[PDB]
């Protein structure tokens, strides 16, 4: 429930207007990697 | 359910655009290497029906 | 004191504490091992296949115009271009993977074709005690990533014994210089030669 | 750090053939720092 309340802001920080965008997108990916607990643990794997 | 809905539709969301990928843009393909990389395919088939 | 271009290292881990060197056969086995050297007084290790130079290295933007086309020594946040001096090939990252564990984690290997594809690592910084433009000195710790896949050439130790991987966990490196540029008509280690004075042969249990 | 980041803008245009506007709005903001550091850097040793 707490990690959701990220999320939904994110994911207006890369898309807009129905477009995604460049440089944003090629940077958190670069960023939500260096940290894999943060991605759900049954994926981390179920 | 609600969270995993999250994780998925973010990625989504930062899926290079398909123009891009009609150039070789190799840092843009690189990215859809890896989300391609992350997820199986049908595991979503199940989810889907 | 300091690294430089075409000159020899040899990868080395830690991990009780134990040091792993990593090595790779080629020609058959195209994929790579580890191989401990902390017990050297009893048995030695095989440092034939773990021969790396340093045949180029690049900046970040620099190898990007020469994909769409003498000693240099090298900092942080350099790319780099290995070779494996034995088999005349390039270390790389390879598509697959040897985990089998939905874990995510590449696995290393060697290459044949000189595409800068997935030959090239950046390093990077341990700590923060040295940072980027600074040079590598003698023996410091090293992170190193993939510039195809953005992943880390890591120890694993989950599948039972040791191996290497790339995936999203970092690990510490040494990079230990094993040969420098040496002087034309003068011996050092991993020199092939013969003893004449007539040759030191033995028979074709053959002991 | 001046000197890298100035380089690797080199590398980045390198392979373009002509320059537009902004790119050398850029460009001639970095040498006219990097004249007043050198001219900055002989200051301190045109006394010998």
């Amino acid at each position: 429930c707490g990690g959701e309340r990220y999320l939904d802001f994110l994911r207006f920080a890369v898309f807009v207007n129905g477009e995604s965008v460049e440089e944003n997108a090629n940077v958190v990916v670069r960023l939500l990697i260096r940290k894999p607990e943060c991605f759900g643990p049954a994926l981390r794997g179920s | 359910m609600s969270f995993y809905a999250a994780l998925i539709d973010l990625l989504g969301r930062c899926a290079p655009e398909m123009h891009l990928i009609q150039a070789g843009k190799g840092e843009a393909l690189r990215i859809r290497a890896i989300l391609r990389s992350l997820v199986p395919l049908d595991d979503l088939v199940g989810i889907i029906s | 004191q300091f690294l430089r271009t075409d000159d020899e290292v040899v990868l080395q881990c830690s991990a009780e504490q134990l040091k792993l060197c990593l090595a790779a056969e080629g020609f058959g086995n195209r994929l790579c091992f580890l191989e401990p050297t902390s017990n050297a007084q009893n048995v030695p290790p095989d440092l034939a296949i773990c021969c790396f130079t340093l045949e180029q290295s690049l900046s970040v933007r620099a190898l990007q115009e020469m994909l769409a086309n003498g000693h240099r020594t090298l900092l942080y946040g350099h790319a780099i271009l290995l070779r494996h001096a034995h088999s005349r090939m390039y270390l790389s990252c390879l598509t697959t993977s040897r985990s089998m564990t939905d874990k995510l984690a590449f696995d290393v290997g060697l290459q044949e074709d000189a595409t800068g594809e997935a030959c090239w690592w950046t390093m990077h910084p341990a700590s923060k005690q040295r940072s980027e433009g600074e040079k590598v000195r003698v023996g410091d710790d090293l992170i190193l990533v993939s510039v195809s896949s953005e992943r880390y050439l890591h120890l694993s130790t989950a599948s039972g014994e040791l191996q290497v991987d790339a995936s999203f966990m970092q690990t510490l490196w040494n990079m230990n210089p094993i040969c420098s540029c040496c002087e034309e008509g003068y011996v050092t280690g991993g020199h092939v030669l013969r003893l004449f004075h007539e040759c030191l042969t033995i028979s074709a249990q053959r002991r | 750090r001046l000197q890298e980041s100035i380089s690797d803008f080199y590398w980045y245009y390198s392979g373009k053939d002509v320059i537009e506007e902004q790119g050398k709005r850029n460009f001639s903001k970095a040498m006219s720092v990097a004249k007043q550091v050198f001219n900055s850097l002989t200051e301190y040793i045109q006394g010998p």
